[PDB]
């Protein structure tokens, strides 16, 4: 549940040190990328 | 003894009796009347 | 306040059909026939009697 | 200071100021 | 130090205003959404 | 461009509309850029009738080129045959400043990408485009005294072919919510990974109340007639939000507060008319009825709650974006 | 300078006959022209 | 290149209603006679109101409105008067005004109704309507209780309806043309639910006449109902002379614009 | 408070009330303070004596 | 004071308004349409 | 402030009724300006100027419907003047209104 | 157990194991309320109704209607303890005045319930005696043709708030841009929405020692004042009623005695009305006082703001004539034209049913029924009662043109609808 709209847009105007919803999208490299059992 | 489909004019009788007796601003004529009593 | 002369919409005089309308509701006449006996066929004129409030009665109580 | 009212018979860069204000 | 806003001044416009100026609550400051226990008590 | 103009441009610019001989002499009188010379009409076996696309070619200021697609144009209409003909008379083609075909709409007269008002700011300047507004702000604003464009209540009633079928969806919607309550009240529903059995119950049932909200939403728009005056303010695109007249006719839909269907206020009972353990398709907010048919006195309270959560945010989002913009300056 | 009372309706210059202290101003004598528009 | 030659057929001429049919004219001339009736027919109404003693519960500019809208009997002296701005005197002479008078008080006990039969004229021809001698009960103005008095003078100008609308001589002029829809000036979406009108020559089965590929209308069905000031027939005679006079206020004035360029 | 058992109005019938220039439809529930009309709004609080 | 109705070039006269003049919100242009809006 | 009502049909001292100007776009055409009139007088003369076959553009408009000032535009063919159309189009209408009034008075005397 | 001061509670009917305790022998005695005095204080005592607070409702079982929720169907629930009187009593004072409030998108029932306060009307029937500031009063108020059965209890027949108007929903010459309304000036001439606006003025004479007294200032014995001519002032410094005051002329000539300073009280806003009444009393202390009520009419110009009972507040664009307003087949020219586009996004279909119901109820001759959940007035039998008089049963009607006399290619939807003139006037600021 990424917060979009005004409570996110308000937060980059002051660059809050503590995000109310931070996240980290992470991709993959090898043959693990094409299997759910390897990943 | 029981009203099957005459209910519509029935329920607007028992309300007519209500706003006759209590009316609309008795909530300050009970409350302020009980404060001086 | 009181019945207006001349229904605003079409122009027709309706301002004398009031004391002949309160007196005409003493009898058994329905409102749907109390106006056609007065000769009012448009629904411009009929809203000026059927939905009228004559408030001049309640003001004729107070002292001048 | 008064109301604005719509009026489609003015070429867009126009306003109708009434004679009690102008 | 007081709770102001009590004893407003009364409307005279419509007589439906004069009524619904008298049947009135006042929250003291979620007090804004519409709660389920206002069936029958307060106008939604 | 106001609504009154931008709708009526659709009705001015079909194939159907023909102006006899006297009405040209008025819709030429209300131009400004016109050069005094009357065009030669199309039809000539009766009175020489002028099509509304010929006169609308006289507003378009000089040589301007554009191609757009009206908002009804099926994508399958671009096959081999019927490519440049397009028998709904969509597919705006303005070659050489003279309107060859196509109905206009908002999509090709607003200010969007590739727009015919956009192109006439990148070729002809700005004082040639201000005349392109104050011509269309008159000659369709003053043609409409021959068309009118009313909205009776006959323009907001479903015919009984679909109105009975629009209930044949919702009578199955409230069936397939009973199907998932009694399935999950027997420990017979596998929890989808990511959420518990509670949050995956709600996502399972909000699935079966936004498909029936939309299977009663596409069959209502298509069933409206060609003369229906709501369709003239949706197809013409001047007034968007085609979900806000799908609640007139068919189904209001779901209510929500905080993004969830109505929470239990009293004690596991959202109103004092219900039993406990009511996760059903009506005791948490969904509305079978539409505004034409009226609303049940329970469901009038629930729409009073969905209209309160969105009535506040407006009072909040004026102290939010009225503050970013006066700070970011 | 002649005041109609609000109780006894008895005019005076300046109440007597009523003991009452709300007066009025006794509508003027000049000639005011309307229109019947 | 020349004019059109109409006809007139009348079906009803009662004491307050004229209903007829004009053939062989275009529509634009056929608006321009129903547009003169409710606008440009002169008539007498009250226009100068002075109250010398008011004590009713209605404020002074609320009875002065109602004295405006009372219709007056203007059969004879409309041609035999002139307007106020074409006058000779200072403010009001008897050639252009009609003075009324009202002096009613109510010292009786019972509630008195000040009616139309208490406006006393100075000239015996323009009496207010509801005084012509159907019972036709009296026009009302203002009720009064015990202890109240009304007193006022009034004048009564000649004017017409592009002034205030009290000078409307008529009620609703019910113009109507082409009752079968054979010209297709309107397009019925469902032709079957419509009321067949008061003048349509159809049976019950069909509901629209077919199209006329070379036609333009005649038979403009006027239904001129008068309010009660004029007679219902002396409107139309005094309106075609109030339009033949106006079109003869052009080729006079147009000539002294063209020929003065020499 | 105007019209509640201690006012001079309560005790008067309908005709007797218009001999003082009053209104039979005036609801009452407002006390005059230095001329003008005031209404004590209901100030909502939280219930006492519970857990 | 018609002694002081002189007008030679260089002076500054403050008229009321006309048509065609430019006023501010963007910049409109005054056309005169007599009512109160 | 609100204008008085009698300014919708009167010519004050300083106005002419008609001012005539030419068409600088297309030759053998002309233009009028009736002062203090409305669609009652405008639509009859527009319509009768269409029965004349030596007239190619009979139109009129009112610029703003607030004040009353009709603009009329006439385009005639060669061998004819457009100040002769707009004078003959009136004098056919006065032959018309003289023809109803002699005919409608008769249809009262049959009642 | 709560013997507690300040809760809130409401009366419901009582169910006894299957059915009511409101029996036919009760309500036949209620019906003759005169000369039997069986008025709700013997119906509580006989144990038929019962006050229920907000937190026993957490323990209770209600039914909406005694009709459908006592007849056994597939047995939803069978343990009903109570029933409610009629489920449209949950709406407050100003939200009961809306006809069909289950047909409105709920932003518009909230919107009207805030505009009901502002719409002027005859407020209290003793404004001849009062000396308020801000007293608006219509000339000819009308009780509505389409009404609720609880207007009667809200007292809205003896004191109404607006005039009906034949209203058409059409696009036209274009002065109705999405919140605007084309009036009819030859209906405004017959008093349509024409209303008075009173005014008042406090004037405490106060002796203090600079003291001041009511008097008439001669120009060359008193200090600073404008060119407000002192003709209207009487022998003592008050205006007698019936003297038309213009913009900015002296109404009370008060002078702080000093030669003397000058403290006139001007007519603000330059309205040019009529001074209607002047009273002269003492204050609380023993100082002479005066109140003044300067009245003015206010004809509805271009600008003055109108609104129905169905949201959608509007202005007044242009005032056409009976001459120009589009006439029906029978000489009806509607008082007000509202824009079509204000319907489908403001979303009030209450406005297209009140406009339908007033066309039935001005030919059926019976003031209509628009209780909220009445279940007996749907738009099918409003239609087929309209079809028994010779109209088209969706309310449509052929207008003609205003200027040309051409039949319009489409129809127009006409019908009388109750409009309110608000207090957001255009002459409150000019
Ligand atoms: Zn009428
Ligand atoms: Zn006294
Ligand atoms: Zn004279």
């Amino acid at each position: 549940n990424v917060t979009l709209g005004v409570p996110r847009l308000k937060e980059l105007i002051n660059i809050s040190k503590k995000p109310k919803t931070p996240s980290l999208t992470v991709f993959l490299l090898g043959q693990s990328a094409r299997d759910a059992e390897r990943a | 003894e029981i009203t099957p489909d005459l209910w519509q004019e029935a329920c607007w009788i028992v309300i007519s009796s209500y706003f006759d007796e209590k009316g609309l601003v008795r909530q300050q004529l009970d409350s302020f009347d009980e404060f001086i009593q | 306040m009181i019945i207006p002369v001349r229904c605003f919409t079409c122009g027709k005089i309706v301002g004398n059909k009031w004391e002949a309308y309160l007196g005409l509701l003493q009898a058994e006449y329905t409102e749907g026939d109390a106006l056609d006996a007065l000769g009012l066929k448009r629904y411009c004129c009929r809203r000026m009697l059927l939905a009228h409030v004559d408030l001049i009665e309640k003001l004729l109580n107070y002292a001048p | 200071r008064t109301v604005i009212t719509p009026d489609p018979n003015l070429s867009i860069d126009q306003v109708g100021v009434p004679r009690s204000i102008a | 130090q007081a709770r102001a806003g009590v004893s407003q001044v009364l409307n005279r416009l419509t007589f439906a205003s004069t009524l619904s100026h008298l049947r009135r609550l006042n929250s003291p400051i979620k007090p804004r959404q519409l709660h389920n226990t206002l069936w029958g008590m307060v106008c939604p | 461009i106001v609504q009154d103009t931008l709708t009526a441009v659709r009705k001015f610019t079909k194939r159907d509309v023909f102006l006899e001989r006297g009405e040209v002499m008025n819709l030429l009188m209300f131009l400004s850029t016109w050069d005094g010379k009357v065009p030669q009409p199309a039809i000539l076996k009766p009175r020489p009738l002028w099509t509304g696309k010929q006169i609308f070619s006289l507003i378009i200021p000089g040589h301007i080129n554009c191609i757009r697609t009206h908002s009804t144009h099926p994508d399958d209409e671009d096959s081999g045959p019927y490519k440049h003909i397009s028998p709904g008379d969509t597919k705006v083609v303005v070659e050489n400043g003279e309107l060859i075909m196509g109905i206009l709409c908002k999509k090709s007269l607003g200010t969007s990408a590739g727009s015919l008002v956009h192109i006439s700011y990148l070729e002809m300047g700005h004082d040639i485009t201000r005349l392109f507004y104050s011509n269309i702000q008159t000659v369709i604003n003053n043609w409409l005294l021959i068309e009118g464009h009313t909205i009776g209540i006959g323009d907001s009633i479903a015919d009984s072919k679909t109105y009975q079928d629009i209930q044949n969806t919702i009578k199955k919607a409230k069936q397939d919510v009973i199907e998932v309550i009694e399935k999950a009240h027997n420990n017979e529903l596998e929890p989808t990974p990511g959420n518990t059995l509670r949050q995956t119950f709600e996502n399972q049932v909000n699935r079966i109340l936004n498909d029936a909200r939309d299977k009663t939403g596409s069959s209502a728009q298509k069933s409206l007639s060609e003369y229906n005056n709501f369709k003239s303010m949706v197809v013409s695109g001047a007034k968007g939000s085609k979900i806000n007249i799908s609640q007139v006719i068919a189904v209001v839909g779901q209510q929500n507060v905080e993004g969830k269907r109505i929470p239990f206020g009293f004690k596991h009972r959202t109103l004092p008319h219900f039993i406990k353990d009511d996760y059903g398709p009506e005791s948490r907010g969904f509305v079978e009825n539409s505004y034409l048919a009226g609303l049940t006195p329970t469901e009038f309270f629930f729409h009073a709650m969905g209209g309160r959560e969105g009535l506040i945010d407006t009072a909040v989002k004026t102290a939010e974006t009225g503050y970013i913009q006066r700070r970011l300056i | 300078m002649i005041y109609i009372c609000g109780e006894c309706h008895t005019e005076n210059e300046i109440c007597r006959e009523c003991g009452y202290r709300i007066m009025y101003k006794k509508r003027t004598k000049r000639l005011v022209v309307f229109d019947a528009r | 290149p020349y004019a059109n030659q109409p006809t007139v057929r009348i079906t009803e001429l009662t004491d307050e209603n004229v209903k007829f049919i004009i053939e062989n004219t275009d529509l634009a001339v056929a608006n321009s006679i129903r547009r003169v009736f409710i606008a440009e027919v002169p008539i007498i109404a009250i226009d100068w109101v002075q109250i010398d003693a008011n004590s009713s519960v209605l404020h002074d500019e609320f009875i002065a409105h109602r004295l405006g809208l009372i219709p007056l009997i203007s059969d004879d002296i409309v041609d035999k008067l002139q307007y106020s701005r074409d006058c000779t005197c200072e403010e009001f002479c008897p050639e252009c005004s009609v003075e009324f008078t009202l002096d009613v008080r109510c010292n009786e006990d019972q509630t008195r109704h000040v009616t139309s039969r208490d406006l006393i004229s100075n000239s015996p021809r323009v009496i207010p309507v509801t005084s012509r001698n159907v019972e036709q009960d009296d026009i009302l103005i203002v009720k009064l209780r015990k202890g109240q008095e009304l007193r006022l003078r009034a004048y009564a100008k000649k004017g017409f309806g592009k002034e205030h609308a009290k000078w409307n001589p008529t009620a609703g002029v019910a113009f109507e043309y082409d009752p079968d829809n054979a010209l297709r000036h309107t397009v019925y979406p469902k032709p079957e639910e419509w009321p067949k009108s008061e003048y349509s020559e159809l049976d019950e089965d069909e509901s629209q006449a077919p199209y006329d590929p070379n036609g333009k209308p005649e038979r403009f069905y006027y239904n001129v109902e008068s309010c009660g000031s004029l007679r219902p027939e002396t409107i139309v005679l005094s309106a075609l002379s109030g339009l033949k006079k106006k079109l003869s206020d052009l080729q006079t004035q147009l000539s002294h614009e063209i020929q003065s360029d020499v | 408070m105007l019209r509640s058992t201690y006012c001079l109005l309560n005790g008067l019938t309908d005709r007797d009330l218009c001999e003082l220039n009053e209104c039979p439809l005036d609801p009452g529930g407002y006390f005059i303070i230095n001329g003008s009309e005031k209404v004590l709004i209901a100030q909502e609080k939280m219930a006492t004596n519970t857990v | 004071k018609p002694s002081d109705l002189h007008l030679q070039t260089g002076y500054k006269v403050e008229r009321h308004m006309c048509d065609g003049d430019i006023v501010i919100f963007m910049g409109h242009r005054v056309r005169i349409l007599p009512w109160s809006t | 402030n609100a204008p008085p009502a009698f300014e919708s049909f009167l010519l004050f001292e300083g106005e002419k009724k008609i001012t005539i100007n030419k068409d600088t776009k297309v030759p053998n055409a002309c233009l009028f300006t009736i002062n203090k009139e409305d669609h009652t007088l405008g639509n009859i003369i527009k319509s009768q100027l269409l029965k004349d076959p030596q007239v190619l553009f009979a139109g009129y408009k009112v610029p703003h419907p607030l004040e009353h000032k009709i603009i009329i535009r006439v385009q005639t063919t060669p061998d004819y003047s457009p100040q002769e159309a707009f004078t003959n189009a009136i004098t056919d209408l006065i032959s018309e209104l003289s023809l109803l009034e002699e005919r409608f008075r008769v249809a009262i005397k049959d009642k | 157990i709560y013997t507690d001061a300040g809760r809130i509670c409401r009366p419901l009917l009582i169910v006894e194991k299957q059915k009511l305790l409101l029996k036919k022998r009760h309500i036949d005695q209620l019906k003759e309320r005169e000369y039997n005095n069986y008025s709700w204080q013997d119906l509580v005592a006989s144990g038929v109704v019962e006050y229920i607070d907000t937190l026993e409702e957490e323990t209770v079982m209600l039914a909406m209607t005694p009709d459908d929720l006592q007849e056994k169907e597939v047995a939803y629930c069978s343990t009903y303890t109570h029933c409610e009187i009629h489920p449209s009593m949950i709406l407050g004072v100003c939200a009961s005045i809306i006809p069909f409030p289950d047909h409105n998108q709920s932003p518009r029932n909230t919107y009207q319930s805030a505009m009901g306060k502002q719409a002027m009307g005859v407020y209290i029937t003793n404004f001849h005696v009062r000396m308020d500031t801000l007293a608006h009063v219509l000339y000819y108020p009308q009780k509505p043709l389409v009404t609720t059965r609880s207007m009667e209890y809200l007292r809205f027949r003896e004191l109404p708030a607006g005039i009906n108007s034949i209203v058409a929903i059409a696009s036209y010459t274009g002065y109705n841009q999405e919140d605007s309304v084309i009036m009819n000036r030859s209906a405004v001439d017959r008093g349509f929405f024409r209303s008075v606006f009173y005014r008042s003025y406090k004037e405490q004479e106060s002796k203090k020692d600079q003291e001041e007294v009511f008097e008439k200032p001669t120009r060359e014995t008193c200090q600073g004042m404008r060119h407000a001519i002192y003709d209207k002032l009487d022998d003592d410094g008050l205006i007698a009623p019936g003297v038309r005051v213009s913009g900015d002329d002296v109404i009370i000539g008060k002078t702080v005695t000093l030669t003397k300073r000058d403290c006139s009280t001007f007519l603000r806003t330059s309205e040019t009305g009529i001074v209607d009444q002047v009273m002269v009393t003492l204050n609380q202390e023993g100082y002479k006082f005066c109140k003044i009520r300067v009245r003015s009419v206010r004809i509805p110009q271009i600008g003055d703001k109108f609104a129905s009972r169905h949201g959608q507040k509007g202005t007044c664009g242009i005032q056409y004539r009976q001459e120009d307003m589009p006439f029906t087949c029978e000489g009806i020219t509607p008082d007000i034209i509202i824009n079509p586009h204000a319907i489908p996004s403001r979303m009030t279909i209450g406005h297209l049913i009140e406009c339908l119901q007033g066309k039935v109820s001005a030919n059926k001759g019976e003031i209509g029924d628009a209780t909220p959940f009445n279940d007996a007035v749907n738009v099918q039998k409003i239609s087929n009662l309209l079809s028994d008089y010779g109209y088209h049963l969706r309310g449509n009607e052929v207008l003609y043109n205003g200027f040309t006399g051409r039949k319009i290619t489409s129809q127009i939807f006409i019908g009388p609808t109750y409009y309110q003139r608000l207090k957001h006037m255009v002459d409150d600021k000019i």
